[PDB]
RNA sequence: GGUUGCGGCCAUAUCUACCAGAAAGCACCGUUUCCCGUCCGAUCAACUGUAGUUAAGCUGGUAAGAGCCUGACCGAGUAGUGUAGUGGGUGACCAUACGCGAAACUCAGGUGCUGCAAUCU
RNA sequence: GAGAACAGAAAUCUCCAGUAGAACAAAAGGGUAAAAGCCCCCUUGAUUUUGAUUUUCAGUGUGAAUACAAACCAUGAAAGU
RNA sequence: AAGCUCGUAUCAGUUUUAUGAGGUAAAGCGAAUGAUUAGAGGUUCCGGGGUCUUGACCUAUUCUCAAACUUUAAAUAUGUAAGAAGUCCUUGUUACUUAAUUGAACGUGGACAUUUGAAUGAAGAGCUUUUAGUGGGCCAUUUUUGGUAAGC
């Protein structure tokens, strides 16, 4: 927060510092991300993750997320 | 300098629809047009012959002449402070029948049927259209429909 | 279940790629006249390349296509040079195969010092009965997967007859 | 195939995907002069499948094409022709049959009697003075390639000789040599009555008995020699002009009986409830 | 209901991978004297329906399929926008009043219909 | 992409995939796949007579373009163009 | 300015109903084209160092954009129609057209009056001749181009 506050002096206009309720850089709320992870619906690929959908072929959705 | 060619500014107007390129379906050539029919003009980009000028795109006219592969259409054009009569020779690919009266001819048929039907029983056959009227009185019951109270919500960011 | 889906020879193409045109090509075109009994056709260069020494539309190469029982006869005499031995390569993923030779005198023709020595390219096209569906003008279609020609099918077919082997 | 490729793909017309209709020639075949209004243009459709010939008179409508008359090659047995239902001579006979059938239907069979003395001469059906002009159709060959001696033009000759006015030239008839711009009537007449087949039978008999036994098997079984096919074609032409009406084959069973038998050999779709069961069951196994 | 000829709308019809198909039809398939066309009867032409086969084409079914189509108080009355004030604000811009009103997203369902003629357990 | 003596990143030959990512004298934008692209065959309608119509517009001219009528021709089996 | 022909008559800087046309605002980039951040999993007899890395493409994702990009797509503006020059029944003309009294166009005679075909308004509508001045403009709200900006 202090690091972002010091960066405002380099910018014209007004900026606001907002504490996001999402988990990291994902578009999901913290309770939603925790629920998906415990159900084995989240797979790591690099710095981001991939989710499991109810659509598509079972042949592809079984080899991925074997825990689910 | 400026450019004012015949097909100027028609980059998107004369394009084909998405995934609708290619040959013209045969029902376009099987339709029959007669003098006095009301048609509307929409140019087809794949037929470069008998193509209307861009001004007449989306205009509606009356057929006055019939030829081998084309018809003659009359268009009223406003020039200055008065309208002038314009005559166009267009191939059938660029026109179609206007539905602005096909739903009016049926009302003409309906009026005659209703006028004759009530002739033997009741006067004041009432064959004039009316605009939407204000709603009449009604009773609304709360049986199984008890009103639910709503209040404004507080401000949140959720970003 | 193989009632009618037996592998068959479609055609055989004899290609001689000559760098230049003129007298050299005419002598090369003479070899194919009696080797196959048919008049060959010359192909022109698509675009010029300075390094290879050809120009656009120069009529550099020549080829001929043979079908019927005559195609097998030329293939058998052409396999005598290779001693009925091919590599694990030379077979395409579509079920076709081919090989090259350096001399045409060993096929049986005389030296004929008025002709010369030329190499030849052999390529054999394989298919099954019913391939007309992809060649007919009307109701053109595509061959089903089970009816397709496979690399493993051609090598097995090449082993049962000619009692040949395949290298590594 | 990537999803982007499939999304932006434009499928052609169904008849073009199946490779049955050429829409380039179809537009020019069916489009009528707009000052003639609802005057229909009639196509003489001639098609050649394996061991069958089909001839039809077809006009176009918004809802779909409408058949005016039809003539099938397999109807020739009731006119004396049993062998070679697809050769050049068969095409001429079914071309004559469709021509005489439509003239009777329109009530114009009395006029325009065609030609009763066929000799392989090129001529059109001229109109009669102070009377009705001949019925006019245009030849539709579909995807058939135009070559001189093809069977499609043989069916054209029969329609023209049957009283129908079909505009055509004689440069695609057998016997036309490209070096001299004239037709050879004597060779053209032979193809009318199977002259090419007769020459083959007599030559093949004295060259190879094995193939002459393999081919022309029906000729030997029914005792028709190489000089009998010419006269049966001649008798068939007179039989066509006598009773050109259409007679349908008697149906052994009713359409309802046919429908019931075909239902047992058709696989039915699955509704959503059991479709969900199949995937759910696969989850419990995998 | 199956099939063939000619179509209409032109993916609910396409694409990928598999399975199935009685009868008829279609098809593959056999031959090179003749008309005809090729380097090659492969394509095109002719002849036979005879010697063979449903292997493919073709048709239908299957897939928490891809695509496509339809609907939804799904998102959203959100973005945008017509009109109004001696409204807010240094400004950038924004709120309110009388009206109109998206797209993406999300979810659910669907996977050709049909006209003329002929023919078939 | 997978293959074939010399032969290689690029010579010629074969198959498969390929909605146009090519080509269509030129600037750019439209348009086009049994074609409007490529190759082959035959041709001169790039012809004759005089009007009507569209664009710029004063509803003048000039340029260009559109649909017919009356002739004579080209091409194709033909519808047609 | 002079009038002229007529007078319930059609019209309207308007709405409504039915039916067309458009590619701007917005939106979109795990949709095409063109830009653009970051890793991850794969691919080579087909880049180069080193006995294993860095570049290349492949596949599934991720961040951010377009006056001369786009599937989708408003609001405001915009074309036509809402009857007597209408509808229906019967049958006459022609050198056009049709295989054909088939059709096309124009007519004879018959049937249906102004709740006769939505709303509101209408110092009445239609028409002609002739001639003056003018042909340097400027300002405000909103949209908008060049320019740091300007009472530009
Ligand atoms: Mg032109
Ligand atoms: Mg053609
Ligand atoms: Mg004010
Ligand atoms: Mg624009
Ligand atoms: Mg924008
Ligand atoms: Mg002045």
């Amino acid at each position: 927060v202090e690091g972002l506050r010091r960066a405002r002096y380099k910018f014209p206009g007004q900026q606001k510092i907002i504490l996001s309720k999402k988990w990291g850089f994902t578009n999901l709320d913290r309770p939603e991300y925790l629920k998906k992870r415990e159900a084995g619906e989240v797979k790591d690929d690099g710095a981001f993750v991939k989710f499991l959908s109810k659509k598509g072929s079972l042949e592809n959705n079984i080899r991925e997320f074997p825990e689910y | 300098g400026k450019s004012h060619g015949y097909r100027s500014r028609t980059r998107y107007m004369f394009q084909r629809d998405f995934r609708k390129h290619g040959a013209v379906h045969l029902s376009t050539y099987l339709k029959v047009y007669k003098v006095g029919d009301i048609v509307d003009i929409k140019a087809n980009g794949s037929i470069q012959k008998g193509m209307p000028h861009k001004f007449y795109q989306g205009k509606t006219g009356v057929v006055y002449n019939v030829t081998k592969s084309s018809v003659g259409v009359i268009i009223n054009k406003m020039v200055g402070n008065r309208y002038l009569e314009k005559r166009l020779n267009l191939r059938v690919e660029h026109i179609k029948h206007s539905k602005c009266r096909q739903e009016f001819l049926e009302r003409v048929k309906a009026n005659a049927a209703k006028r004759a039907e009530a002739k033997a029983q009741g006067v004041a056959v009432q064959l004039k259209r009316q605009p939407a009227q204000p709603r009449e009185s009604r009773i609304v019951s709360t049986e199984g429909n008890v009103p639910q109270t709503l209040a404004p919500v507080p401000y949140e960011t959720f970003i | 279940q193989n009632p009618m889906r037996d592998l068959k020879i479609e055609k055989l193409v004899l290609n001689i790629s000559v760098g230049e045109s003129g007298d050299r090509l005419t002598r090369a075109s003479k070899v194919l006249e009696q080797l196959s009994g048919q008049t060959p056709v010359q192909s022109k260069a698509r675009y010029t390349v300075r390094t290879f020494g050809i120009r656009r539309n120069e009529k550099i190469a020549v080829h001929v296509t043979v079908r019927g029982p005559k195609a097998e006869e030329i293939l058998e005499r052409g396999l005598k040079v290779k001693e009925y031995q091919l590599r694990d390569r030379n077979f395409s993923a579509t079920g076709n195969f081919g090989f090259g030779i350096d001399e045409h005198i060993d096929l049986g023709i005389k030296y004929d010092p008025s002709i010369g020595i030329f190499g030849m390219d052999f390529y054999v096209v394989m298919n099954r009965p019913g391939a007309r569906v992809t060649r007919r003008k009307r109701c053109k279609g595509t061959v089903g997967n089970s009816h397709k020609t496979t690399k493993e099918d051609t090598v097995s077919w090449f082993k049962q007859k000619y009692d040949a082997d395949v290298l590594d | 195939k990537s999803s982007a490729y499939s999304s932006r793909f434009q499928t052609p017309f169904r008849r073009r995907r199946e490779g049955k209709t050429d829409y380039y020639q179809r537009k020019r075949l069916v489009t009528q002069h707009k000052a003639k209004y609802n005057t229909p243009k009639y196509r003489l459709v001639v098609r050649f499948t394996n061991k069958d010939i089909i001839c039809q008179i077809i006009s176009s409508t918004i809802t779909g094409d409408v058949v005016l008359a039809a003539a099938y090659s397999h109807e020739l047995p009731r006119y004396g022709i049993t062998h070679g239902l697809t050769n050049w001579a068969a095409a001429y006979a079914t071309g004559l049959l469709i021509a005489r059938r439509t003239l009777q239907k329109l009530g114009l069979d009395e006029t325009y009697k065609g030609v009763e003395e066929v000799e392989g001469e090129y001529e059109l059906t001229e109109a009669v003075e102070d009377g009705p002009r001949p019925f006019k159709v245009f030849l539709d060959i579909g995807l058939q390639r135009t070559t001189t001696g093809a069977r499609v033009f043989g069916a054209l000759k029969g329609a023209s000789d049957g009283g129908l006015y079909v505009p055509h030239s004689e440069n695609r008839f057998p016997g036309w040599d490209f070096e001299t711009e004239e037709i050879d009537p004597e060779l053209l007449r032979s193809y009318i009555f199977g002259g090419h087949v007769s020459q083959y039978m007599e030559e093949l008999a004295d060259d190879d008995e094995e193939r002459f036994s393999e081919l022309f098997k029906g000729y030997l079984a029914d005792d028709i020699d190489a000089d009998s096919l010419e006269d049966i074609y001649t008798s068939a032409h007179e039989a066509i002009r006598a009773d050109p009406a259409f007679k349908p084959t008697e149906k052994k069973f009713t359409k309802e009986q046919y429908a019931a038998e075909s239902k047992k050999y058709r696989q039915t779709k699955l509704s959503k409830e059991e479709r969900a069961a199949r995937v759910a069951a696969k989850i419990a196994a995998l």
